[PDB]
């Protein structure tokens, strides 16, 4: 359950209306992640909401600079 | 989208999987927007030939109907038959005095015609969103009877179609909610009064969620078990909605006074009362006769 | 504010409340 | 004495806010007719609680008053309370109607 | 203001009470309001300027 | 049948009410509410006993010690930082006169006093207490000139000229 | 009080299916007399309640006065005028939270 | 009982069942109902989940396998549910109920005993 590749992939594979509670689950499970947060920043950007899309892909920079 | 949508429905429709349901619920979700906003344009658009218009007729197909029968022509207000079929009686005399007194300057061609345009493409978005309704209805009564029995149809197919399929929506706990949520949108919910309705979109998941664990097998097929969870769920919202004296026996005191009858005594009593002393001075007082 | 516990003297109430004028002056504001 | 009940000792800072923390509950009662003194000691807390007025605390301590008589036995109990706080000899006195045999009686000399 | 004045009128349209009886009052105006005073005078004002006249 | 009666009714409701709207254009003094605007005012408005308690107690401190500064400058700062000022300046004035020679209390009634009141506050402040370094600093900084600060200098280097 | 109470029932009714008796354009020319006389005394109308008033908390204190001496004087009250005692003595605890609830229910509440 | 809820245990595997839902719940660590049960068993964070056969309609129950199938847990389904309710300590009878991992608690190796003794009853 400590994979932020792993969340990722499950966030991605999951449905559109449940990736909501997807994401807040791999976000509990496995905080301060640069995959979870771009799986996050993806998902925010694919719901068409890209004022909280910017802000997740800041906070993914500002985690992990280096992925 | 919607084209596609639509010879998809007609194919389903003329040979009489569930994904095609969900996308002509999506379909009928979005044109239900675009047509109110086809309708705003065409009130902010005929404003000038029509400025009464928007508050005689709330409603936006009597207002589309209105525009569309009448455009910038007001003399087809007194003793129409066309007009009789859209809006009432009393409704029909107040754009009548509406239009005797209306100040308003009439539109050239062109926009009578993008007007009459607009009318017609809300008046065929509207008749496909009903026909993508009732084939949604169709594929919700063959599919899963029980919850679009309780629910609702669409809620019914709605609640698969974004649980995914029948088989996840028994799977999810508030199945048939699929919050399209579904559990308030349920008509056995909306039947429950407007603040009950909520209670009633939690006592929804019961009854939803029995009807899609029982549309999970082959059982139940004519929507009995539906039925039953929908007249119980309308027995819950209606009740969810709308001596002789003692006999005066002779006091008998305390038999032992306790200290929780002291603390009685001391939360209750005339403690408070006795510090107000009603003793009155024989001599007379300062205030007047009658100072009350 | 001395450390003494009598230090601060008790607050007994007092200064009674009333529509008459203790001070004895048409106050005109 | 009553202001020693609700004595309440105060801080001293250049810039911090004085903590007047009330100091004890004792009312540095004395009765040198009887040879001794009474030590009615309280918690500090149960002495002055927070946001509690002056006359909150006489109140209280009528009660506490009242209670120390009602321990000592009536013959001990001191036949006339002297206190020379005339404002709370008043609800001494409403406290001392618990006890119709015991009199209060106003006392100009000050211990 | 209004705001204030859709509060007032929507006080005066209210749901009426009794031992067994409820109705709605529409037309009349609840003269237990603390603010009927006002209104009520406000209208006179409106009928004495009607009537009087408004050069009088 | 008898059809809604109530529709003649919402008829003449709204002819009345749309005529009212057509004659408020020739209302040019016509002025509106902003409730919903008021909302945010109302939310940005979000922030007893025991200051009264506290208010009593500095009240008593200050009447079983007329002569104590930091009494005063206790309830000069209990009736100034809730309340009005004109307490708090009342109470200055009073422990400058009960209390004198105080560098506190002065400079207590200085901060509380405004500034034409406070000039004469620290020229009382120096004829009861002179040579004081924090009053001739209180002076100059509530001059708000050059020539006027450079004479309160002058006049602390003559006073006291042993202050850094 | 029962046989009033039904015969404004159906004086209501009677109004709702008739409705307003104000005539056509003679209300409106009522209202244009009347703005015509205001802009003749030429005032500046009523705004909203302003989050700064120069005795706002008067206002309250005499409201509260007011509703008061309903019962203030009476030997006893019941329970619904417990209630407003109740919350007569909340709001003059607390003028600041009272007055942001009246402006609320003033700008939000209309039932 | 209903043939569609499997596995069923044993009278002796139902009382150690029954037992350590008492122990879970007493230290505040058991998600009683169905509907808690599959949004623990959804949110990652049931260690098991135990259901029962005795329900009306026993279908309402075949979520608690399916999330067995959407989150690899073990699933296990009582006799009754009157004994699960009391279990629970409820005077309801409970159709369905979950064991949850908890911050080091100490019936973390009966948790695991039995999530190994209900992972063998399905075969």
């Amino acid at each position: 359950p400590n994979s932020g590749i792993l969340w990722s992939e499950a966030i991605f594979l999951e449905a559109r209306p449940q990736r909501r509670t997807k994401s807040v689950d791999a976000l509990k499970k496995c905080e301060h992640d640069p995959h979870v947060l771009l799986a996050v920043a993806k998902l925010f950007w694919s719901q068409r909401k890209i004022t909280k899309a910017r802000e997740w892909f800041h906070r993914t920079v500002k985690i992990d600079s280096d992925l | 989208m919607f084209a596609e949508i639509m010879m998809k429905i007609e194919e389903y429709i003329s040979k009489q999987e569930y994904r095609v349901i969900v996308d002509a619920n999506n379909l009928t979700v979005e044109i239900e927007n675009e047509l109110n906003i086809i309708h705003k344009f065409i009130r902010d658009k005929y404003s000038k030939r029509f400025p009464e218009l928007e508050s005689l007729v709330p409603n936006a197909l009597d207002y589309i109907r209105t525009v569309k029968e009448l455009g910038n022509s007001l003399d087809k207000c007194k003793n129409n038959e066309n007009l009789q079929q859209i809006l009432t009686n009393a409704t029909i005399m107040v754009v009548s005095v509406t239009a005797s007194t209306t100040q308003g300057q009439q539109l050239s061609e062109e926009e009578l015609e993008r007007l009459e345009e607009a009318c017609d493409m809300a008046l065929e978005l509207n008749a496909s969103k009903h026909r993508i309704y009732e084939y949604v209805e169709s594929r919700m009564s063959f599919i899963a009877p029980n919850l679009s029995i309780i629910i609702g149809a669409s809620t019914a197919a709605k609640i698969m179609g974004v649980a995914g399929g029948l088989t996840n929506l028994s799977k999810m706990p508030a199945c048939n909610i699929m919050l399209l949520g579904y559990i308030y949108h349920s008509d056995i919910v909306q039947s429950l009064p407007p603040d009950l309705r909520r209670k009633a979109a939690r006592l929804v998941a019961a009854k939803c969620t029995l009807a899609a664990r029982v549309d999970s097998f082959h059982e139940s097929t004519e929507g009995k078990v539906g039925y039953e969870l929908k007249d119980e769920i309308e027995r819950k919202f209606d009740k969810w909605q709308e001596k002789p004296l003692p006999a005066p026996l002779d006091g008998q005191r305390k038999k032992r006074g306790g200290r929780r009858y002291r603390k009685m005594k001391e939360r209750l009593g005339l403690t408070e009362i006795r510090k107000q002393a009603n003793r009155m001075s024989f001599g007379e007082i300062e205030e007047d006769a009658y100072q009350e | 504010i001395d450390e003494t516990y009598g230090v601060n003297v008790q607050f007994e109430s007092d200064e009674e409340e009333g529509d008459e004028d203790v001070y004895g002056e048409v106050r005109e504001e | 004495d009553d202001t020693n009940v609700y004595r309440v000792t105060i801080h001293k800072t250049f810039e911090g806010n004085l903590t007047t923390k009330p100091i004890n509950g004792a009312i540095f009662i004395f009765n040198p007719r009887t040879g001794q003194l009474f030590l009615k000691i309280i918690h500090t807390s149960v002495w002055a609680g927070q946001k509690r007025l002056g006359q909150l605390a006489k109140w209280k301590t009528a009660e506490e008053v009242a209670a120390l008589i009602r321990s000592l036995p009536v013959e001990e109990q001191p036949k006339q309370i002297i206190v020379t706080r005339k404002g709370m000899l008043d609800p001494l006195e409403v406290h001392l109607l618990d006890f119709p045999n015991i009199v209060i009686k106003g006392s100009e000399l000050q211990l | 203001d209004h705001n204030i004045a859709d509060y007032m009128t929507a006080k005066n349209n209210v749901v009426i009470n009794y031992k067994d009886m409820n109705h709605t009052n529409s037309y009349g105006i609840i003269r237990g309001l603390q603010f009927a005073s006002f209104i009520v005078q406000y209208y006179g004002l409106v009928m004495d300027l009607l009537v009087l006249g408004l050069h009088r | 049948g008898e059809l809604d009666m109530r529709k003649i009714g919402q008829a003449r409701n709204t002819l009345m009410d749309m005529r009212l709207s057509q004659v408020s254009d020739s209302v040019s003094g016509q002025t509106v509410v902003d409730p919903k605007g008021y909302l945010t005012d109302l939310n940005s408005m979000i922030p007893i006993n025991d200051i009264k308690k506290a208010r009593l107690l500095l009240k008593s401190v200050r009447e079983t010690n007329p002569h104590h500064p930091p009494a005063w400058i206790a309830s000069a700062r209990l009736e100034e930082v809730t309340g009005k000022l004109q307490v708090a300046r009342n109470l200055i004035m009073k422990g400058t006169e009960m209390c004198p020679k105080s560098e506190d209390v002065w400079l207590e009634a200085a901060r509380l006093q405004p500034g034409d009141t406070a000039k004469a506050v620290v020229a009382q402040a120096v004829r009861h207490l002179p040579q004081s370094v924090r009053i001739y600093i209180r002076a100059a900084e509530l001059e708000t000139d050059i020539r006027a600060k450079k004479r309160v200098l002058r006049k602390a280097l003559e006073h006291v000229p042993n202050s850094v | 009080t029962r046989l009033y109470l039904k015969a404004e029932q159906e004086r209501q009714h009677n109004y709702l299916k008739d409705g307003p008796y104000i005539t056509a354009e003679e209300a409106v020319a009522v209202y244009t007399t009347t703005v015509h006389w205001l802009e003749s005394r030429r005032f500046s109308p009523i705004p909203f309640p302003p989050l700064s008033y120069k005795h706002d908390t008067k206002l309250l204190i005499l409201a509260l006065e007011r509703l008061k001496e309903a019962y203030s004087v009476k030997s006893r009250l019941n329970q619904s005028q417990r209630e407003e005692l109740g919350l007569i003595e909340q709001a003059y605890d607390n003028p600041h939270e009272a007055l942001s609830r009246i402006k609320r229910h003033l700008l939000t509440q209309r039932a | 009982v209903n043939p569609k809820a499997y596995p069923l245990a044993d009278a002796h595997l139902t009382k150690k069942l029954l037992d350590l839902v008492q122990q879970s719940c007493n230290y505040k660590q058991l998600r009683k109902g169905a509907n808690e049960a599959t949004k623990t068993l959804n949110r990652g964070i049931s260690e098991f989940i135990v259901m029962a056969a005795d329900a009306e309609p026993l279908e309402i129950i075949l979520h608690l396998p399916l999330l067995c199938e959407d989150k690899n847990v073990p699933y296990v389904f009582v006799r009754s549910k009157q004994a699960l309710g009391r279990a629970c300590g409820v005077s309801r009878p409970v159709i369905a109920c979950s064991v949850t991992i908890k911050e080091g608690s100490q019936l973390k190796q009966q948790i695991q005993s039995i999530q190994q003794s209900i992972e063998r009853l399905l075969v």
